[PDB]
Parts: C-alpha cells; sequence; structure tokens
C-alpha cells in the first residue's frame, strides 16, 4: 500500500515541485509515475526500476531509496501546464500495481505586466456579464455575497505562442440593480473599472 | 490504446449499469480501478487471460466483473447507489512489460431522482468595446447555466474548426444555489483573440457544450422536454464597429 504526499501542491511558476511516495513491500521492483489531464486518461511520464536510484529524462527527475522504501518525483522550473494530477505506484513481479491517491499540482503563474480592468460584455438579447481580467497572481476574486449574483473563480491562461499569461473572472446577474462598477468587492488591485 | 464506453453514464438509484472496456492486444488486462476525490486510485479487480486473479478491491456486494472474450471486459453494477458515483478506469499491461496502459474511464453519476436532471442553457457574450480600446485584445465569454448533473464538456469553434490556444475554461462549475447540496451548476469559459481578428465580420465564433443526461431508454413523466444527452451551442460573428 502506497502513501503519496502531498495531496494538493501549490507551487509558484519557476519554482520546483516534489512529490514523495513510500511503499510497504521490500519486493517492489517497478515505480511508474502518471500524469492525468482533466477528462483524459493517466499517461505514463517516467518510471524507475529497482536497478537504479535516480533517473532524469523528459524534464523529469525520480529518486528511489529501496532501503528507506521511499521514492519521489521532482519537476524543476514549473510552468502552468505542469498543472495536472500526478500519481505514483509500486509494483511487484508480473502483477500488483498499488497507486498513491495522487497529487493535484497547481502552478501559480507570474503575471509580468498586470493590467487590472473590469469590462462589460453583452450579446443576443439576463443580458450582461462582467469580466475582471489581466489582474496579478496575488488577487482573490471572492464569491458573490449577493444572491442571484454569480462570480466565477479566477482562470489562468498561458499561450504557447507568446510569453503572456492572464487571469480572468466572470460575474453576472439578472437583477436591475446590478452593474460592473460595484460587482467585484473582493480585494481588487486598485485600477480600471473604466466605462 | 484502451477504449472504454460509455465516457459518461447517468443512472438513477437502483438502475443497473454495465461498463465496457476493450484492452490492448495483451494478457494482464483487467486492472479495473475506481477513481474518486476522497480515495484516489483504488484497485478493484485483475484478470490474466480472462481468468479472475485478484478481486480484493471490489465491493463485497452489487459489483461484478467479467471477461466474455479476451478482447473485452465488463464491470456490472447492480442497483446503482449514489456512493457508486466515480470514474471507473480500466487498464492493461503486456507479458514481458512493466508498462501499464490506462483507459480514459467511464464517469458514473448516480442521482437520487432523475427529475432534477436539466441540460445547460448556453449563451456567448461579445468582447467589450473598452477592452478592445485598452488592450487591443477581444475576450469572448461563454456561459453554460442551470445544468445537472455536472457532466459537461465545453469547446470553442472558430470558423468550423475547434480551437484551444487562447481558451480558458473554469476547471470546476459553480453551484447556482450553493446552500443546497443538490443544486444546478453554471460554467464559464473565455476565448481571447486579437482585436483585429474579432473585427473581421467573416469570422464565426461558436461556443459548444456537450451535456450528458438521460438516454432514450429512460422514461419521462414531466411535462417539459426530456433532458437527454445533447449538444447546446451559441454563436457570434465578428464585428467591424
Amino acid at each position: 500500500q502506497v502513501e503519496q504526499l502531498p495531496s494538493i501542491l501549490r507551487v509558484q511558476e519557476g519554482s520546483s515541485a516534489s512529490i514523495n511516495c513510500s511503499y510497504e513491500d521490500s519486493a517492489s521492483n517497478y515505480f511508474p509515475w502518471y500524469k492525468q489531464e482533466p477528462g483524459e486518461n493517466p499517461k505514463l511520464i517516467i518510471d524507475i526500476r529497482s536497478n537504479m536510484e535516480r533517473k532524469q529524462t523528459q524534464g523529469l527527475i525520480v529518486l528511489l531509496d529501496k532501503k528507506a522504501k521511499r521514492f519521489s518525483l521532482h519537476i524543476t522550473d514549473t510552468q502552468p501546464g505542469d498543472s495536472a494530477m500526478y500519481f505514483c505506484a509500486a509494483s511487484v513481479r508480473n502483477y500488483k500495481y498499488v497507486f498513491g491517491a495522487g497529487t493535484r499540482l497547481k502552478v501559480i503563474a507570474d503575471i509580468q505586466n498586470p493590467d487590472p480592468a473590469v469590462y462589460q460584455l453583452r450579446d443576443s438579447k439576463d443580458k450582461s456579464v462582467c469580466l475582471f481580467t489581466d489582474f496579478d497572481s496575488q488577487t482573490n476574486v471572492s464569491q458573490s455575497k449577493d444572491s442571484d449574483v454569480y462570480i466565477t473563480d479566477k482562470c489562468v491562461l498561458d499561450m504557447r505562442s507568446m510569453d503572456f499569461k492572464s487571469n480572468s473572472a466572470v460575474a453576472w446577474s439578472n437583477k436591475s440593480d446590478f452593474a460592473c462598477a460595484n460587482a467585484f468587492n473582493n480585494s481588487i488591485i486598485p485600477e480600471d473599472t473604466f466605462f | 490504446g484502451v477504449i472504454q464506453t460509455p465516457r459518461h453514464k447517468v443512472t438513477g438509484k437502483g438502475q443497473e449499469a454495465t461498463l465496457w472496456c476493450e484492452p490492448i492486444s495483451g494478457h494482464s488486462a483487467v486492472f479495473w480501478y475506481r477513481q474518486t476525490i476522497v480515495q484516489g486510485l483504488e484497485f478493484l479487480t485483475y484478470f490474466r487471460n480472462q481468468a479472475p486473479i485478484d478481486d480484493s478491491g471490489m465491493p463485497k456486494e452489487r459489483f461484478s466483473a467479467q471477461m466474455p472474450n479476451q478482447s473485452h471486459s465488463t464491470l456490472k453494477i447492480q442497483s446503482t447507489q449514489p456512493q457508486d458515483s466515480a470514474v471507473y478506469l480500466c487498464a492493461s499491461s503486456r507479458q514481458g512489460q512493466n508498462t501499464l496502459y490506462f483507459g480514459a474511464g467511464t464517469r458514473l453519476s448516480v442521482l437520487e431522482d432523475l427529475k432534477n436532471v436539466f441540460p445547460p442553457e448556453v449563451a456567448v457574450f461579445e468582447p467589450s468595446e473598452a477592452e478592445i480600446s485598452h488592450t487591443q485584445k477581444a475576450t469572448l465569454v461563454c456561459l453554460a447555466t442551470g445544468f445537472y448533473p455536472d457532466h459537461v464538456e465545453l469547446s470553442w469553434w472558430v470558423n468550423g474548426k475547434e480551437v484551444h490556444s487562447g481558451v480558458c475554461t473554469d476547471p470546476q462549475p459553480l453551484k447556482e444555489q450553493p446552500a443546497l447540496n443538490d443544486s444546478r451548476y453554471a460554467l464559464s469559459s473565455r476565448l481571447r483573440v486579437s482585436a483585429t481578428f474579432w473585427q473581421n465580420p467573416r469570422n464565426h465564433f461558436r461556443c459548444q457544450v456537450q451535456f450528458y443526461g438521460l438516454s432514450e431508454n429512460d422514461e419521462w413523466t414531466q411535462d417539459r422536454a426530456k433532458p437527454v444527452t445533447q449538444i447546446v451551442s451559441a454563436e457570434a460573428w465578428g464585428r467591424a464597429d
């Protein structure tokens, strides 16, 4: 039976992240690691056998200490997009894959040039939605303290094309007394909301 | 690789559900696992050449696994209960191989009552004039609201091809009535394009939400439309001024 720590791992972009696992059978011979993107299937990312104590391939490092019955995975220079669910396992002979319960890795992104703004969208005919966007990593969109006003959590986008990341959160309501001016009374970065 | 069907399954309490897995051309190929938020990856059962070897992880009641032939395996749950709700992964490995290959699994949601299943209403919102002016970028937003349960897949289609780069979808939906445990959900997504791209009125944007609900087999008493598995979409065209 295999213990994997931690369950949730919040790491800042650029920093390294490590997952540790330990297993309870002297006999285990193979230690694979699986990455799992939302909706998809776990995919083998790297593995190590009882023959060896460290392996580095494919942007990944694994350690194995047979004596301590501990093994670990190490990702240096995390980027959003390493954000996924990881799983370790220990196997014996031709059968028996025992898995950790997994680590949800969240890589928090370094907004380089923040541009906090709150804009008002429309379409088709509620009618109106508000967008809080381009704010820095250290901001919390809080939930709606108004019922019948809905606010999503922040969403991090990373482009492959350019080195620009952005945060966004969406808020909407059917009420007549609703506007973007005073919608996001969380701890806003002190800018914009310009109409 | 390993093919599992269905990808999503909604059942009511006490319905029977069977899950299908086609391994790869290989021997040790049952490795049914259950995947949940609380218990993580849990071994259920294992077959070598159609032969039950370990069923240690299987619930002691209602759950059963078979291999009819050597190219398919089934998990049958009798009298589905809410606690049965999880993702059911299936996996296979070869002879002289350590590598284990996983399926994408079947997501099972067992509901108390199928009268509370509703499909999403989808709407897309055109970028802000302010945003365009300030950043030279245009962000479209899509809203899927009022759906239960939370088996939705949201995609962005630009001129008939699905796109990914510049999409951001909420990783988890929000409860419209968060006090209640059994509440409808909303999901939002954003598509960010250049202001130039949005300003071209030949560009067609479509937000599409695949919802999973009742099959055509299921009965429908209520006087609204039966909430079958369906796609719900909303479109917008580029605009010059």
